[PDB]
DNA sequence: CACCACCACGCGGGCGGTAGCGTGCTTTTTTCGATCTTCC
DNA sequence: GGAAGATCGAAAAAAGCACGCTACCGCCCGCGTGGTGGTG
RNA sequence: UGGCGGUAGCGU
């Protein structure tokens, strides 16, 4: 849940580091690339 | 004894990791076909890459080792399939070099119909995976 | 602070506590040596079924 | 008795021993464990003894 | 009005490099290749 | 009478390293490309 | 309207 792991206000017009929020986006990110892919039918090598 | 190779170059330095590569006695290949596409203001010729940070090299491991490739500006790395990197014969830069306008010529055309630049570098990888398989 | 969410992952991924914690629950389960897990997990080995 | 455990017998043997330990994994190469032998102790880009 | 400057921005991830980086603790578990043994 | 079983020594990997409190600073993408606005 | 890291100090 994301209060679990919240993006507190810096009080100077950017947020905190959250590195729970940062590896769920790079995941995030690495799932649709990989949904994408499939979705092209990429050869071996690439979805690998 | 010589080996074609494909880096996956670093985003943005297509042309610097070109220079650099050429400057190391090797040599590199970026397909090149402009499809007249159209620019902001009509069809001109855009002259850009199947689809950017994609490169082919051709070094013999034995004069240059991978880790001076590895670590040449503008490259990130190859691409292995496995654990080793991808062998490639001249069959398919033959083909590349040839036309620059059987099977990879439907390819080509195939290329030509979508212009979906990532779906162009895409069926060109297709192409050098099926030979590769041929192989 | 309850509400759950969920990512549907396009391929299977191995869990690394399953995995990597020694002793390996998988190896262990498929009386397969580690390096033959992690080899064939991360897309350097084929393995028969 | 180290020489006798010793399994390497010439200087190519030894350079690319030493390769492997230093670089697991990557094709050791005559040229590549030449240059990574020069550039380990005997280069001043890399060692400097003050 | 196609050319420069400002801000979204996008995917990208280790970075910077034409390679390495590491360098003053102790205990427990795994494991893996090498060695000796013994019987089917 | 030469390969599984047992041993075994070295290499690697994982786990741990008292409690409570006070004060300060440094930092909390990125980068380098491209879409788009300003312009000689 | 929080976290991380470093530094120094106090009581044991």
């Amino acid at each position: 849940p994301p209060d679990l792991r919240p993006l507190v206000p810096l009080d100077g017009g950017r947020f905190a580091t959250s590195d729970l929020n940062d590896l769920y986006r790079r995941v995030i990110n690495r799932n649709n690339r990989l949904k994408r892919l499939l979705d092209l039918a990429a050869p071996d090598i690439i979805v690998r | 004894m010589q080996s074609w190779y494909l880096l996956y170059c670093k985003r943005g330095q297509l042309q610097r990791a070109q220079e650099h590569l050429e400057r190391q006695a090797v040599n590199c290949l970026a397909p090149m076909i402009t499809l007249e596409k159209i620019v902001r203001g009509k069809r001109t010729a855009v002259s850009e890459p199947l689809c950017p940070n994609y490169l082919f090299v051709e070094f013999d491991p034995e004069v240059i080792h991978t880790t001076t490739i590895n670590a040449t500006r503008g490259v990130s790395h190859f691409v292995r399939f496995g654990a080793s990197p991808a062998i490639v014969p001249s069959a398919v830069i033959h083909q590349l070099s040839v036309y620059k306008p059987e099977g990879a010529f439907e390819g080509f055309q195939a290329i030509f119909t979508e212009p979906d630049g990532e779906a162009r570098c895409m069926l060109l990888l297709n192409l050098i995976n099926k030979e590769i398989k041929h192989s | 602070r309850e509400r759950m969410g969920h990512i549907e992952l396009a391929s299977p991924t191995a869990h690394i506590w399953f995995l990597k914690s020694l002793p390996s629950r998988i190896g262990l389960l498929l009386d397969m040596p580690l390096r033959d897990i992690e080899r064939v997990l991360y897309f350097e080995s084929y393995v028969v079924i | 008795e180290t020489l006798r455990v010793d399994p390497t017998n010439d200087r190519l043997s030894a350079l690319v021993e030493i390769y492997r330990m230093m670089r697991p994994g990557e094709p050791p190469t005559r040229e590549a464990a030449e240059s990574l032998f020069e550039n380990l102790f005997f280069s001043e880009d890399r060692y400097d003894l003050s």
